[PDB]
């Protein structure tokens, strides 16, 4: 809830950050030092890596993409510099996409992955007054699609939630959405 | 190849690797670490009669996050 | 040398008939389950908190655990059972619960570590005795205080056994380890 | 008829369903929502975007259940 993400280091010295609570469940997470992993000058892990998770008779081997130390699933921005607008144990908001500055991706924390995962929720900040024009809606959404589609590890279902302002202070930052435009 | 192994530890908990006492202290948010070469190790974390155990199998370089389970849990 | 204890309070949950219990439950999205039967030995205190003994069922990873738990002021306790006795919960958090208020040994406390897989606090043998270091120079006094504490707490022990006694000048209930600063351990 | 309380975490935006039928429940204190169920076998589903969590509920005895619905399709991650 109010808890901060915990920082962990790779042997080389680079740092990653996620939520790990002690469930004494025998669970494990292994992040191999890999050739696709990079360290930022800020000391935070960046890049992609295959992780091995084991818990309760299930092994998962997702390829995760790190941004500012945060492990992300279902998104691979390669080297693109994005910003984590907000991150907590419930959700992470991805922004700073110069190609669509008023658009964001929502990633919900997946406990079994110890990472934030993209499940299709994109948020587009647009004045309700402007949304009285189906053409202006289409252009804003087309722009967000163009900017975010290349980062979708698996190009996947993309729904654009139109809001007047992102509520980074809320668990659901798209609360108050007035319109939903399906993407591709 | 060397790997880092992180585990949650409370003050007063004793850590042993293969029976050998390890003077590790929990850090930010009660997390402790060991740097290990390739191999198998018997991690034991004891809090009085409470025993948490996990076999660590290190092979490649990287970082492990582990949550050792309590042995002999009441109800088992 | 002990950090300050986590301040988050236990979450309150109710039974069909209105009584309540309190523990820590995190969403691990893994199919985990906890079932508390409205059993006959479980009564509601006037504080509305569950009290008494009950078998709880926990399932996760295709595995089941069926511990007998003793509810004291709503808190699920394992490896300790005082029936209808009233004890003092000095502190209770996601890390540990401190039991005191034993009439037969005031100045003595039991430490119970939170067991995530049980969603309950379990006793693992740790007892704390508040005793000045000057008194501890006399072995007659140490033997007296430790024997009183053992005699006072052994009736509540599911499996009667030698307890480890940590002598402290003062209990640090604000810290993760309340026995931080213990100057001697009798066992 | 209802003999058991079932508690689960429910965030704003999430829809809970039982046997395919959405339930109008709101998270009370602690971020937990509750359902009162009679004896029976129920499939609990929580949906938000493309994320689906599922839990099979076997209700027989009177009491309280705390459940953590499992996310479906993590092997595809």
């Amino acid at each position: 809830d109010s808890a901060p993400a915990q920082r962990f280091s790779l042997p080389q010295g680079c740092h990653f950050r996620t939520f790990w609570r002690d469930e004494a469940n025998g669970g494990s997470l292994f992040i191999p030092a890999g050739d696709a992993l990079r360290c930022g000058e800020d000391g935070w892990l960046q890049g992609s890596g295959a992780v091995t998770l084991q818990q309760g008779g299930q092994t998962l081997s997702p390829t995760l993409w790190f941004l500012q130390g945060y492990p992300l699933a279902q998104v691979n921005g390669g080297d693109r510099a994005l910003t984590v607008v907000s991150a907590n144990a419930q959700r992470l908001i991805l922004g700073g996409n110069p190609q669509a500055p008023g658009s964001f991706l929502l990633l919900t924390f997946e406990p079994q992955l110890h990472a934030w995962a993209f499940n299709g929720e994109a948020i587009v900040e647009m004045p309700r007054v402007d949304a009285a024009d189906e053409t202006k809606i289409k252009q804003r959404v087309q722009q967000a699609q163009t900017a975010w589609q290349p980062l979708l590890s698996a190009p996947a279902p993309l729904t654009f939630k139109l809001v007047e302002k992102l509520a980074a202070d809320r668990v659901d930052p798209a609360s108050g959405s007035y319109l939903s435009v399906n993407g591709a | 190849p060397v790997a880092l192994v992180y585990f949650k530890l409370q003050p007063g908990e004793q850590v042993s690797l293969d029976g050998k006492p390890q003077q590790v202290t929990a850090g930010e948010n009660g997390f402790a670490s060991l740097n290990l070469a390739p191999g198998r190790y018997q991690l034991e974390i004891r809090h009085n009669d409470r025993l948490r155990r996990q076999q660590l199998s290190i092979d490649t370089a990287g970082t492990w996050l582990v949550n050792p389970a309590t042995a002999g849990l009441e109800g088992s």
